[PDB]
Order: C-alpha cells, then structure tokens, then sequence
RNA sequence: AACCCCCGCCGUUAGUUGCCAGCGGUUCGGCCGGGCACUCUAACGGGACUGCCCGCGAAAGCGGGAGGAAGGAGGGGACGACGUCUGGUCAGCAUGGCCCUUACGGCCUGGGCGACACACGUGCUACAAUGCCCACUACAAAGCGAUGCCACCCGGCAACGGGGAGCUAAUCGCAAAAAGGUGGGCCCAGUUCGGAUUGGGGUCUGCAACCCGACCCCAUGAAGCCGGAAUCGCUAGUAAUCGCGGAUCA
C-alpha cells in the first residue's frame, strides 16, 4: 500500500523514514 | 500500417526446454514485466504436472493448446453498408495466439488460490477435452458453422 | 502596483521571509531562476541572443 | 505548534496586565488572531478583528489553549 | 472470551484479537504482548485460562477503551461546540476540520451525492 | 608534487589552453600527467517558450562546465617562470595548488 | 593464455577473465551460481559456453558493474562470446549466425517533454 | 533531406576513476608499492556509400544474402516553409490611444485566492493471493551540496534535537534505488486488502501554522469485491510497471 501512513513503502512514497522505516 | 504487412516479433526460445511456444506463454503471464516470476510460475504448473500424472509437462503443454486451437471464426465485415458476420479460417499465429491467451484467461476463471494451481489443473482439462478455455474455444467455431450460410464471401 | 513592489522586493526591512525572489531584468514576480536571477521569459531572449556565457542550446 | 514559549503577542501581555492590575473593563479590539489566549485572562472581552470587524467574544475557562482566530469568523455563513 | 467488557475476538491470532478492541490497535497489540510474554501466532482458541485474566486485565484497566474512550472523543467536541472554534463548526454543518477541497469531493463527510440541479 | 585545476566552459579554449601547459611544463622540466579530463558538471535548465499558456513545445538549455587536470611533479624554476609569463587564458578560470 | 572479451548493455559493462580448467565461475567475487538465483537468465548467458561444447572445462572471472541485473546477465553473454573467440576465429564462424557479437542496440529512450514517458501522452479531452 | 548534440563498434591522445588483469606485501578495504592492459573519464578521427554478390528494371529504385557492432534515414533530439485561425498574451516586457491623480498612485495590520446543497477535466492511492506485512541481502543513472550536502556517536518508539569529522566536492556527503532474491507469518475475510475521516499528544521551518503548512507515534479503520452511455494511450526497450534526482523554494 504506497498509500498507508504506516508501511515500509508507505513513507518510502512519502519520502520519509520514521519508525516502521529504519533511520540513523 | 497501409503500406507493409510488419514482420511478426521473432521471440527468444525457452531457456529450460527449447521452445519459442513456451516462452510465450510465460509473456501472456507476465503482469507488469516481471518475466523471471511469471516463468518460476510456469515451471511450478509444470512440476505440478508430473505431481498428477507421470506425464511430461512438454507433451502436456502442447496437447493443451492444440485442443484450444480455434479452427475458425467469424469476422464482421461491411457491404454497401451492412455488417455480415462471415466466418473462414484463422492465421496460424492468432490461433497460437487465442489459445494461449484463453488458457491464461480460464486459470484466472478457475478458484484455485495459488496462480501455478491453476495453470496446472487447467492445462490438465485442456489436453483431457473439457475445460474453461476449450469450452470456449468450442464456442467460437459453432458461431462459424452457425452462419456458414454468409460463407458465400470468403474474401 | 508594478513599480513600487519591484522596489519593495529590495527593501527586505522586516524579517527574512519577505525577501522573496524577484527577476533582475524584466522583473518578473515569479518564475525568478535563483542563478541567473532572471525569469524564464528574458532568459531565453538572452540565450538566443547569445548573451549567456557557457548557456548552449540543449540537445540530447 | 510553538511549545518553546507559548507564542503571543506583547501588547496582548501588556494591555491586559494594566487590565489585572486593579481590574478594569474589558475591551480590547485586537488584530493578532495568531495568538494563543492566556489563561488567567478569563472574564475579559477581546474585539478580535477578522477583515470586517471586531468581535466582541468573551472569553472562559475552556477557551485557552485556542488561538484567538478559533473563535472569530473570517468568511461570512459559517 | 469476552475480554474488553463486552468484546470477544475468539478464535484468531492473539494481536489481531485485540486490534478489534476499541482504543487497541496493531501497536498497542504487539504491547501487550511484550508486557504479558506472548506469542502473537497463537490462537485465543488455545490458551491457559491464567494467560486469559493475565492478557485480558492487563489491557482492560491499563488504558482507556471501549465506549468510554468513545464518550471522550465526543466530550471534547462537546467543548468545541459549547463556544464553536473554527474545529467544532466544521463538526456542525459535518465539513472537514482540515478545511481541504470543498469546492470538489470531500464526500466522505458530506455523505453520498446529492445531485440535485 | 603540484597539482593545477582547469575550469572553464568552452572545451575549445580549454583544450587550447590544457595543451598549452603541457608543453610548456614539460619542454622544459620534469614529468608532468597530461591533461585530465573530469566529467562534466552540467547544469540542464529547461523553460517553457511562450509567455503566458504553453504547458508544451518546452524549450531547455545546458550550462557546460567542463573539468581539466594536469599535474606537475618537480617544481622547475623555468616552468614557473613560462607558465607566469606565456599564458593565453580568457574563459578559463584556473585554480592551482601543491 | 586467457579467454578476454568485453561486456556491454545499458551502461552495464562486464570484463571477462577467462583461464581454461573445471567450471568454477566467479563474477564480482561470490559464484555464478550463487550471485544469480532464480533467474533462468542466469544459464543462457552461458550459452555460448554451450555452443563451443566446453561447459565444464573453464574457469570464469568477470567483472560487471553498473546497469540492472539482468543488464549484467547480457553484458556477460556477449563479454564470454568475446573472450572465447579471441582465441577461436573459427568459433565465430558459428557464434556470429547464432547471434550473439551485439552490443544490443535496444536501449531506454529519453523521455519527452510535454509527454508522460517519451511516447505515452496524457488522456486526451475535449469535454 | 544533409552539416551540430545524446546512445550504440573501435581506435589515437591523457592516466590519482577503476585495476592481483601481473607480481609481492596486506589490520585482505585496490590499503602500500606498483601498472595503464582493462572499465571508465572526454577529446579527436574512423565506419555505412544500395558500397559488394545474386534477381527485377530503360533509369531511379526495390527485393534476398554475405561482411560488419550496426544496413537501405540504425534508434533518439534539435530544425517546425508561403499562409491559416479578427487564435493567445496591454497581467513578463516593449507600446499608440484612453481614463484616474488627497486617489484607478503608495505603505501597514487582518482577511481573502483555501469560501461549498453541485457538475466537468487531468491525476494519485486501492478494490487484493501473480497479492499484503516483518527480518535479512543484492544490481542503477543522473543530478545536486561551504553560513549548504551532513560521515558517524549519544538520546528519544519517532519526526528530530545536542555533540561532532569530511567537502569550492570522478576523491567527502544526500545514499538505503525500488521492483526483485532468501526464509518466515497471512488463508479469502469489508480481511494483516483498502487508508479517507476523526480524537489525544509531539517535532522542524518561519516574527507568526485558527483560518491555512509539513511530518511523526497511539487510537480511529469510511466508500469501493474491477465500475452505465461513452471514452483515451502506445508498434520495442515501446505499453505496463518500480524507484531516484533537479529546477522551483524559509
Ligand atoms: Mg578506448
Ligand atoms: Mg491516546
Ligand atoms: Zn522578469
């Protein structure tokens, strides 16, 4: 889903990390 | 384009088998360009084969799309303005083509969840004589003999 | 008001956010390249010209 | 969201500290809707402005954390 | 079994069971988890009656949920009716506290289309 | 042991102006690495045409700035004395250090 | 000695090491058969090791860079086609008709303005 | 048409990019020495001309084949004639005339282009098992960055903050390309599909986020189970599909 606010390519397609996205 | 016929697309044969016939039916699977996954899909169908029957999926594969190999089929065509659906033989190509597609079709009609089931038990009923791709293609050329009456422009 | 607010665009008296960016030449309120600090319209009247230094016309 | 210093404007602060400092009226027509109300600024009346006029809204314990633009209309029927 | 007062997700992964939980989600799911030793693959159709009142307590007096919590969603816009912020209006005539495209959609607010012209 | 830096945007002049200093540097001193060439930074700016409504027919340009690097090892007293005084730059901005 | 030939397809260039011995190929370190996996492209770039009758009797090493996966996969193939000949002039009496010295011409195009991806052009309207 | 630019085959020129291809050492990272063959980096030139062989023809040319990286304009770009549409733009700018001049000019605070009972256009995200989630792993190009790009360390679930090296930058950095690949969970469900709406709490920019920004974490989990009449795209690295960058700019 490149739309839920809440997946791996879901802030990957919102050019975002976060937590479900790993970050430094 | 009105001026030459366009050459058809000489496709690369199978890597596995040896077969221009297989790997275009890996093409028909292919959603989205991912050939690699539709041809690991294929070779599923094909292990899946010999699961049932002690049969070669090569030999199976190719009964298959015989039995659903369209012989003939109608056409619209116009006259003085007036379409007649006038039916006549097919190009060997198209029907390689419609019978590869059908089957690719009468998986998607199946109930099966995993895509290599259906492929499997489909080409099974397709060599057999009875399944949802044959049944259509048993359609189309009841249409044909159906108006062989308009036959009379074979054009 | 034209005149007044290129002028006004120069002035920067309060804060920072109201420097915004406002074409040298002609002008312009918007389309105001940073680099070359013009708009997009005198920009390309200068490049056929030939005024722009190292600018060639693209091709690829 | 400012939570560094609750953001308000200065003359607010003032004009209505000389208000606590022996309690005046109430009226006040402001013109910094962005503001965040003050809480011990309950009872009084800021005339916020809103492009057509100041609105007498009073103010209570509830509306605090609210900027003062929350309760005034800045489009007609609404 | 019936664990947040009233609700029942039996017979299903153990952290999905609780997403159905009103005020539980996907995060404070696995939580609860962690907090009580649990694996979320197993089934609530299978677990030690201990593990029930363990998980089931746990959650239930920990946080707020059910329709308590939903009482506190609707208290606070209770407040912003009682004066009207520019929030509370658009809760009013059932707009978007966003104030995004009227002018277009929207419709997930302003309900079905009502063509009429 | 010295290294020169050749900015510029013309390859032209600066193929001229590259060429020049090898011959200069090394006709009369120690080894020296030809000219090295570096990719280029481009700066592709592309614009609409018309004035007012032409989402389309876009017109777009390109900032060649081209890169040249030369080195020269053993600091020769009659290379800096031929690079100080037979030099014929324009367009080209160079930047040299040890 | 060796077997060189040089590999190349959508900006994915590939040397090829080539020493005669038994078939342990290796590319960009790891194994052939370890760095592909799951591709049945995999096996037909080594289709002119196929074609020259001599699977297993070489030792590979190439070094492939850049471009897809897949782009690697065909740059090996014409760079294996390359090293083989360089030492067989008559293997290319029977690798050229089996098609296989091409740099593969087909690659992307430029996408052009005002349309959506080079060819493809927005919903037309009129409405 | 042809001359100029990009991508294709190769060479010459230059070797701090890359390279045990060659050899030795090596905290095995092409790190050291060392080397320019290779890849590459651009710079110049070569090559393809129906040139050659066969068939047709009066000719131009067409057809089939070899050689070749590539054949009959190789793929792509830039190039859009006389004119046409009382076509567009006085709001880019130039500009005849017209009209205002304690205001048709100028500055400020706040509001407004964001207003919504509705309709059309171009789009994005889905309706899921060729599929969705978690962990681990691998291959791009192009472009951009000194009061800007931030290695990496500590902290927080997080956005991000405190400290702090490199970098006028093929040498440091955005930076993990994604899809794919391996192993695992899901078992057809308004669903672990779908992410709109809404409650509570937080971070960054900026004087200032009510109107009216953006992004986080918890909860909320709406319509839609592939779409009427009709209708659009493109003939090969194309359609479809999956990612990254740039201008713009706090
Ligand atoms: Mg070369
Ligand atoms: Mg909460
Ligand atoms: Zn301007």
């Amino acid at each position: 889903g490149k739309g839920d606010r809440r997946t791996r390519r879901g802030k990957i397609w919102r050019g975002t990390y976060g937590k479900y996205r790993p970050r430094k | 384009a009105r001026r030459r016929r366009a050459e058809v697309r000489q496709l690369q044969p199978d890597l596995v088998y040896g077969d221009v016939l297989v790997t275009a039916f890996i093409n028909k699977i292919m959603r989205d360009g991912k050939k690699n996954l539709a041809a690991r899909i294929f070779y599923d169908a094909c292990k899946i084969i010999q699961e049932k029957t002690g049969q070669e999926p090569l030999k199976v594969f190719k009964q298959a799309v015989e039995n659903v190999k369209p012989r003939m089929e109608v056409r619209s065509r116009r006259v003085g303005g007036a379409n007649y659906q006038v039916p006549m033989e097919v190009s060997p190509r198209r029907q390689q083509s419609l019978a590869l597609r059908w089957l690719v079709q009468a998986a998607n009609q199946r109930p099966e969840r995993r895509a290599a089931v259906r492929i499997a038990h489909e080409l099974m009923d397709a060599a057999e004589g009875k399944g949802g791709a044959v049944k259509k293609k048993e359609d189309v050329e009841r249409m044909a003999e159906a108006n062989r009456a308009y036959a009379h422009y074979r054009w | 008001a034209r005149k007044a607010l290129i002028e006004k665009a120069k002035r920067t008296p309060k804060f920072k956010v109201r420097a915004y960016t406002r074409c040298v030449r002609c002008g312009r309120a918007r389309s105001v390249y940073r680099f070359f600090g013009l708009c997009r319209i005198c920009l390309r009247e200068l490049a056929h010209k030939g005024q722009l230094p190292g600018v060639r016309k693209a091709s690829w | 969201s400012l939570k560094k210093g609750v953001f308000v404007d200065d003359h607010l602060l003032e004009k209505v500290l000389e208000l606590n400092a022996k309690g005046e009226k109430r009226l006040i027509k402001t013109w910094s809707r962005r503001s965040t109300i003050v809480p011990e600024m309950v009872g009084h009346t800021i005339a916020v402005y809103n492009g057509k006029q100041h609105v007498p809204v009073y103010i209570t314990e509830n509306m605090v954390g609210h900027k003062l633009g929350e309760f005034a209309p800045t489009r007609t029927y609404r | 079994a019936r664990i947040a007062g009233v609700e029942i997700p039996r017979n299903k992964r153990v952290d999905v069971a609780l997403t159905y939980i009103y005020g539980i989600g996907k995060a404070r799911a696995k939580e609860a988890l962690e907090k009580t030793g649990i694996n979320p693959a197993t089934r609530v159709k299978d677990l030690t009656e201990a593990e029930v009142v363990r998980l089931r307590e746990y959650v239930e007096n920990t946080w707020k949920l059910e329709g308590e919590l939903r009482a506190e969603v609707a208290a606070n816009i209770k407040r912003l009716m009682d004066i009207g912020c520019y929030r509370g209006l658009r809760h009013r005539r059932g707009l978007p506290v966003r104030g995004q495209r009227t002018r277009t959609n929207a419709r997930t607010r302003k309900g079905p289309r009502k063509t009429v012209a | 042991k010295i290294r020169i830096k050749l900015r510029g945007f013309d390859h032209k002049t600066l193929d001229a102006s590259a060429q020049k200093i090898v011959e200069a540097a090394r006709r009369s001193g120690a080894q020296v690495s030809g000219p090295i060439p570096l990719p280029t930074r481009v700066r592709r700016f592309t614009v609409i045409r018309g004035p007012f409504k032409h989402k389309d027919s876009r017109e777009h340009f390109e900032l060649r700035t081209h890169n040249r690097l030369v080195d020269i090892i053993n600091p020769n007293r009659k290379t800096i004395e031929q690079l100080m005084t037979l030099d014929l730059p324009t367009g080209v901005e160079i930047e040299i250090k040890t | 000695e060796q077997y060189y030939g040089t590999g190349r397809r959508k900006e994915a260039v590939a040397r090829v090491f080539l020493r005669p011995g038994n078939g342990k190929v290796t590319v960009n370190g790891q194994d052939f058969n370890e760095y592909f996996q799951g591709l049945v492209r995999a096996v037909a770039a080594l289709e002119p090791l196929r074609a020259v009758d001599a699977l297993g009797r070489f030792d590979a090493y190439i070094t492939v860079r850049g471009g897809g996966k897949s782009g690697q996969i065909d740059a090996i193939k014409l760079g294996i086609a390359r090293a083989l000949v360089q030492y067989n002039p008559d293997y290319r009496a029977k690798l050229k008709p089996l098609g296989f010295l091409t740099r593969d011409a087909r690659v992307v195009e430029r996408k052009k303005y005002g349309k959506h991806k080079a060819r493809r052009a927005p919903q037309y309207s009129k409405r």
